[PDB]
């Protein structure tokens, strides 16, 4: 596919730093564009990371799959270092809509088989069932990159 | 005799650091970062770590009594790599290429 | 700043900046001074206004952003309000 | 830094921000602008404590940590009719319904 890591084998020292209140799951897109999960980061923690030039990363909530930002944007690609200075990756909450935020909270309190037993408007059932999803975003990100070209 | 060999040992490490050999030398420039690489078992297996920057400090601090001690540390750096990793790993190939440079210059040092 | 009055079903008057209320698509359409919601109650509508303050404060902020809290017992109604208000 | 407030009387609730360094009198100017009542006809409260025009919000106990955008702090308001100030009174909001069985 289009969105995928380059197999450069050139080193890049990185710092992952979780400045959100969620437990973060880093996701690495491999050379065939397949997402690979990495170990999780608790809130407020950081750590040194060895990655490579041209490698794509994104970041999600480890329990719910809610999307998060990295350096104010959705994807992260490391450069080569300059004078052995680390590259910093700052992970944060986005400003969700009130609707999406209410969806998150209701999802956290209701089992999926009970969604359609809630006394609410029918269209919100579909909204509730359409969970945050890596694949779904990859298509949106891919096709915004095509429009861009 | 001993001091002149120790300048040669220095000249060799300087070449090992040079751009000419950067494509395979780069993993050995600094100590192994077990956090970044995510290697939970590295200290369990490698009881005595070594790298080029550590060796450079020891030269400049005059800690090597002679050229053989300098050699054993360079050979330790390589032995650690071959010990921890599987035979056909990219880092083992890179290690072999750099060791060939070391061995050639170390053998052609006047004694 | 211009203000607007948002009035709940139980007769509570909430006065907020026009700019903050324009966060909602449904309100934006209505206005372009006073607006009545005959089906949304004060314990919900008050929470909505807080969301406006939060959104305006933390959009384009380079400070790290805190969670918007929602208590379990208001979540269902706030979801319906949000969807109805498009915000 | 900034503090975020709900100024409240009867069934009226004003949302506004201000600073820890700003004063009680300055807060009354905001009210005057919105509700057409000069400072001398206003009384402001933190819980049951009457607040003095000359003190800052920080000095009255309002801090940025307890007065956030998503959880603003409350300030009580009372007007004067006919040369005597009314008793402070804030009508409560409605109550949420019981939690449905599937959300328990
Ligand atoms: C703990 C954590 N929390 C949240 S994330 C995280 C975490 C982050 C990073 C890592 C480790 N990094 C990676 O897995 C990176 C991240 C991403 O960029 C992809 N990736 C890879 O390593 C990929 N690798 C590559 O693209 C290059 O592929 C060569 C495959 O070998 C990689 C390492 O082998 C697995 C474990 N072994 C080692 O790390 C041995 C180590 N290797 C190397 C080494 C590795 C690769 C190469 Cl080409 C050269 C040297 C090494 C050194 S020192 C040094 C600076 C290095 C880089 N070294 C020495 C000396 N002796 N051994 C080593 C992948 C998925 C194919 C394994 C682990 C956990």
């Amino acid at each position: 596919p289009v969105l995928r890591s380059v197999n450069s084998r050139e080193p890049s020292q990185v710092i992952f730093c979780n400045r959100s209140p969620r437990v973060v799951l880093p996701v690495w897109l491999n050379f065939d564009g397949e997402p690979q999960p990495y170990p999780t980061l608790p809130p407020g923690t950081g750590r040194r990371i060895h990655s490579y030039r041209g490698h794509l990363w994104l970041f999600r909530d480890a329990g719910t799959h809610d999307g998060l930002l990295v350096n104010q944007t959705e994807l992260f690609v490391p450069s080569l270092n300059v004078d052995g200075q680390p590259i910093f990756a700052n992970i944060t909450l986005p400003v969700y809509t009130l609707k999406e935020r209410c969806l998150q909270v209701v999802r956290s309190l209701v089992k999926p088989e009970n969604y359609r037993r809630l006394d609410i408007v029918r269209s919100l059932y579909e909204d509730l069932e359409d969970h945050p999803n890596v694949q779904k975003d990859l298509e949106r990100l891919t096709q915004e990159r095509i429009a861009h070209q | 005799k001993v001091s002149e060999q120790l300048k040669c040992c220095s000249g060799i490490l300087k070449e090992m650091f040079a751009k000419k050999h950067a494509a395979y030398a780069w993993p050995f420039y600094k100590p192994v970062d077990v956090e970044a690489l995510g290697l939970h078992d590295y200290c369990d297996i490698i009881k005595h770590p070594m790298d080029m920057s550590t060796i450079k400090s020891k030269l400049e601090a005059r800690e090597y009594r002679d050229a053989q001690e300098f050699g054993a540390d360079v050979r330790l750096m390589f032995s650690n790599c071959y010990k921890y990793n599987p035979p056909d790993h990219e880092v083992v190939a890179m290690a072999r290429k750099l060791q060939d440079v070391f061995e050639m210059r170390f053998a052609k040092m006047p004694d | 700043m211009m203000y607007v009055k948002l009035i709940s079903s139980d007769g509570h008057e909430f006065i907020v900046k026009r700019e903050h209320a324009l966060t909602s698509g449904t309100i934006k359409a209505m206005l372009s001074n006073e607006v009545n919601f005959r089906e949304i109650p004060s314990h919900v509508l008050s929470k909505v206004c807080m969301y406006f303050t939060y959104k305006v404060r933390y959009t384009n902020s380079s400070t790290e952003i805190p969670e918007f809290p929602i208590a379990p017992e208001i979540a269902l109604e706030l979801l319906m309000a949000a969807n109805f208000l498009d915000c | 830094m900034d503090v975020f407030l709900m100024i409240r009387r009867h069934k009226t609730t004003i949302f506004t921000d201000a600073k820890e360094s700003s004063t009680v009198f300055e807060l009354k100017r905001i009210v005057e602008g919105i509700l057409k009542r000069p400072p001398d006809e206003q009384r402001l409260y933190k819980d049951d404590q009457l607040l003095d025009d000359g003190k800052t919000l920080g000095e009255c106990g309002f801090t940025s940590q307890t007065a956030r955008p998503q959880a603003p702090a409350t300030v009580g308001l009372a007007f004067r009719a006919d040369d005597t100030f009314e008793a402070l009174c804030i009508e409560p909001f409605s109550s949420p319904p019981e939690l449905p069985d599937v959300m328990k």
